C-alpha cells in the first residue's frame, strides 16, 4: 500500500521552474528540489487467447 | 443385418403322423459416430 504524505513536494525555494508538459499540453511549476519530472509515455500491450 | 432361419418337414405312414416346422431369427446392429474439435490461441504484445 502507498501510506501518507512524507516529503513537501511543492516546496518551490522562491523559484520559477516551469516545465512544459507535451503530453497536456500544458505548463506546470516543479518544485525548486526535485532532481527531475518528465513526461514521455510507454504503452505496453499483453493480450491473450486461449 | 444377420438372419438364421430354418424349415423342417416330416410325414410318416405305417397309422400317418407328420410334423412340420418353421424356426426364423432376424439380428440387425447400426452404430453411428460424429465427432468434432477445434482449439486456437491469440498471443499479442506491443510497445
Amino acid at each position: 500500500q502507498f501510506r501518507n504524505r512524507v516529503i513537501n513536494t511543492k516546496s518551490f525555494g522562491g523559484q520559477c521552474r516551469k516545465v512544459f508538459s507535451g503530453d497536456g499540453k500544458d505548463f506546470y511549476r516543479l518544485s525548486g528540489n526535485v532532481l527531475s519530472y518528465t513526461f514521455q509515455v510507454k504503452i505496453n500491450n499483453d493480450f491473450n487467447y486461449e | 443385418e444377420a438372419k438364421h432361419c430354418v424349415r423342417i418337414e416330416t410325414k410318416k405312414r405305417v397309422a400317418k403322423k407328420t410334423k412340420v416346422e418353421h424356426r426364423c431369427t432376424t439380428n440387425k446392429l447400426s452404430e453411428k459416430h460424429e465427432g468434432s474439435f477445434i482449439q486456437g490461441a491469440e498471443k499479442s504484445i506491443s510497445l
